[PDB]
RNA sequence: UGGCUCUGCCAACGCUACGGCUUGGCGGGCUUAGGUGGUCAGCCGGUUCUGUCCUGCUUCGGCGAAACGGUUCGGCAAAACGUCGAUUACUGAAAAUGGAAAGGCGGGGCCGACUU
RNA sequence: GUGCCCAUCACCU
RNA sequence: GGGGCAGGCUGGGA
């Protein structure tokens, strides 16, 4: 449960950075925003469920969420209408999600190594 | 501009340049394990690569050395996407300071000069000057003979930056003969390398009607004896200076056709190479008797561009006689 | 530098997303062009277009073929939405050129998905 | 039996202008009706990609839920009632899809 | 049978949906969630009837219980009053009727 | 129990929902998400009381844990802090009480 | 983005805990890269049939001999560009991630004609 | 595997 | 006859 508490605390920094970005996305990109918010804030539940159990599949679904979060950075950087996540913000976020991916990676190995 | 060049690793590692290098490296490779594993944290991966270059801690990953055997066996050593990106970051700042000094008749791996601009300069420079004869040479194993020592007497006559000079020597160590064929840094360093013979044709020897594409060198003339002397002088130089043995060479009259770059090039007409013809023929033939006649139209439109220059019709009739399909 | 390596690195999910991002990159601008009215249809189309990524990504990070057929159902549902945006929406939403162009992009993602399903089924 | 979808595409073609008309006033009912109308395609698609009678019953439940929406949107009052003609003339379109679904369910049940 | 419960639950909707529309915009999320629980519980009954799993008949019971929560939550939600206590009493009677039909239905399956 | 848990979670809602309604417009979407987590957790409890399978008993626990994150989010990530550290203490104690019933509920079901 | 947990007015499906809520109008505020190909650096032959074309000089060794792309024609080549000079002189302990030039060679450049 | 050139496809200036 | 170009036709690297 050290890794689950650590992974969330590390993910809270992603939220702390991305939620202000996610709230700034214009209502035009409203669906993309609401889906990005549900992906950002909803990743916590993926971590929580992963810690609540021991199944490595739950830590893989946490990886899929982080992958989906990385997609959203790519996507919101593209959206050229109102525009959103500037390339700097994708850069800074990818760094934060990487540390969340790093702890999840060590977490997956700990479970796979019993 | 005026010589020197003594702070290039600042431009090499500029974010706007590594993003260009990232774009260049991914262009066309967006279906590959390298890009897809890199694309994940792309802007984060560029940050740990910038901070590895800008620190002097970049080490080129090991070549994975396979051998493509298609026209002939060639030990093609591929590189990781991170390494091809660093080569693209180098050859964005380092390439246009070598490719600038290349005389205008070198048509390899340079912008706006290519395979076609060469076959056109040879045809053209064949019409004007009204050349009676022509020397065509070729360097044995060009990439596996580039000295990688005398090369770093040209890559160090222009880079001057004690850090870029070390990034070029992490990309291509300055040891012994053998520039890895299958590397961007290599195509450049070979055009630069072969550019030495360009200066020995253009500057020394005073040959003004010539063309080099990497290792192939046409030198149109007027006497078949001066052209032979020019070759002997070129061969003796490229051997005792550059360690390049001449595999094939010919001082033929402009009648035999200048086998340059997939085109046999007379002054008046200009066909294709039979190998390209037969390769495309068999490729289509296989495609038909494999089950693709819709991507063939994409290829046919493609190869109709490569052959719009050549006076073909020595395939399109053949194809239409083998299958009946309307080529043109 | 060893690019940041996610866990469960599946080439099919990486390739299918990269190729489906082209579908999004094409369909999302014309999903956003759907007027004020037809906004629920747009929200639902956008949740099908943008939500397909998650279907692919969760399919990648899984040893379950069930996730792969759900990705196929979503791609099928996306193909309906092209029919809807063209042939049920009132102004026009998607011109037949755009439908033909998207149907090519979706077919590319369909080709990768079919091979992905086949590779896992074996 | 992908004729269901093509035949249901006309249910949509009829019940969409009358679901993209439901005012803001009845907004939740509209969003839910649209998700029931347009989301029934996914029910048919999932049924077609499995042949499991289950997914076929869930498509039947969705059509039954679409029939509820007709009955509910009829008594929603004001100018924005689904007119009784529309409730009959869409129950006809839904019945066409219901008859194909019935044959589909029977085809699977009696293998 | 699904037809009886739905017809009886249509009475719940017919009463609650005007009341659920009247919940103030301030209590907007609770309203839209209550409306999605009101309309939407039909689908729980319909899915239970068009198939048979028992679990479906329990998920219909859970939805009915969730609707009963919404009445007790909307009653005294805050200063912007959503639902009068009389409306909760009236609706709880209608929901009890559909609860009794659901209970007998669950019993007849069991 | 099954209504014992909800009745105690009602107290969480009765406390947190006023806080959720005070969240400014700027953070409207976070509020709607928080409210769907707060008010939607009742359904997680209710669906676990009906069908008693431990499956939705852990889903109820995950929701409670997600609600606890929302307390951290509303008072630590919402830049205009829409919740005070005191409120993250009483509400955590409210969530801890419903967590205790959920814990005993998990134990009672997993006895077998 | 059929928004706003946002207000003022006015209505009236309605609902009211009688305050209002709701809802409707009505103003106001908030809201070029890309993909896919192909090209080419980048085969070794074998074989004669076909088609064509050449079959001379000779020193006697060999040398030979087989309708336009703007691929245009001229004129220039001062400048800029390239190159050498040169990582030189010089500055400075040191070129130390300062730093030329006189020149030399070019044509890449330039100027017009005509065509593109 | 590398670039150059080219073709097509997408796409708006 | 010998060459030289051009076109086939075939065999291997594949």
């Amino acid at each position: 449960c050290y890794d689950q508490m650590l992974i969330v605390e590390r993910y809270e920094r992603v939220i702390s950075y991305l939620y202000p970005i996610a709230q700034s996305i214009p209502r035009k990109h409203g669906v993309a925003r609401e889906m990005f918010l549900k992906c950002l804030l909803g990743q916590v539940e993926l971590f929580i469920v992963a810690g609540k159990s021991n199944q490595v599949s739950k830590l893989y679904a946490a990886d899929a969420g982080l992958a989906m979060l990385r997609f959203w950075l790519r996507f919101l950087a593209g959206i050229q209408k109102p525009h959103a996540m500037t390339p700097h913000q994708v850069e800074t976020a990818q760094v934060l999600i990487a540390e969340v991916g790093r702890i999840l990676g060590s977490w997956i190995a700990r479970v796979n190594r019993k | 501009m005026g010589k020197r060049h003594r702070n290039l690793i600042d431009q090499i590692t500029t974010w706007e340049n590594l993003l260009d290098a990232y774009r260049k490296t991914s262009h066309g490779k967006r279906r590959t394990w390298g890009y897809l594993e890199f694309k994940e944290y792309d802007l984060a991966n560029l940050l740990a690569l910038q901070a590895e270059l800008k620190a002097g801690n970049y080490e080129r990953g090991p070549y994975r050395e396979f051998l493509v055997y298609e026209p002939k066996p060639r030990l093609i050593s591929a590189l990781e996407f991170k390494d091809r990106l660093v080569q693209h970051a180098l050859c964005n700042i380092v390439a246009p300071i070598f490719e600038a000094g290349l005389l205008p008749y070198t048509y390899a791996c340079r912008p706006d000069k290519g395979t076609h601009a060469g076959v056109c300069h040879v045809q053209a420079e064949l019409r004007r000057t009204r050349a009676t004869h022509f020397l065509k040479s070729d360097f044995s194993k060009f990439f596996p003979s580039i000295d990688r020592a005398a090369l770093y007497a040209m890559i160090d006559k222009k880079i001057h930056c004690a850090a870029t000079r070390r990034l070029l020597r992490v990309v291509l160590p300055d040891e012994g003969v053998g520039i890895p064929i299958g590397s961007l840094t290599s195509q450049l360093f070979a055009n630069v390398y072969g550019g030495a013979v360009d200066r020995l044709l253009h500057d020394e020897l005073k040959q003004r009607h010539w063309a080099r594409y990497m290792d192939d060198i046409v030198v149109l003339g007027d006497d078949p004896e001066e052209l032979r002397a020019v070759f002997y002088r070129l061969r003796d130089f490229a051997s005792e200076r550059l360690g390049l043995k001449i595999s094939h060479w010919q001082v033929a009259p402009v009648s035999r056709g200048i086998n340059f770059l997939g085109y046999r090039i007379w002054p008046t007409h200009k066909l294709l190479r039979k190998s390209s013809v037969k390769r495309a023929k068999r490729k289509v033939a296989n495609f038909i008797k494999h089950g693709e006649d819709e991507s063939l139209q994409r290829f046919l439109a493609s190869w109709s561009g490569h052959a719009q220059w050549a006076d073909t019709h020595n395939l399109f009739t053949w194809m239409e006689e083998q299958y009946g399909i309307a080529c043109h």
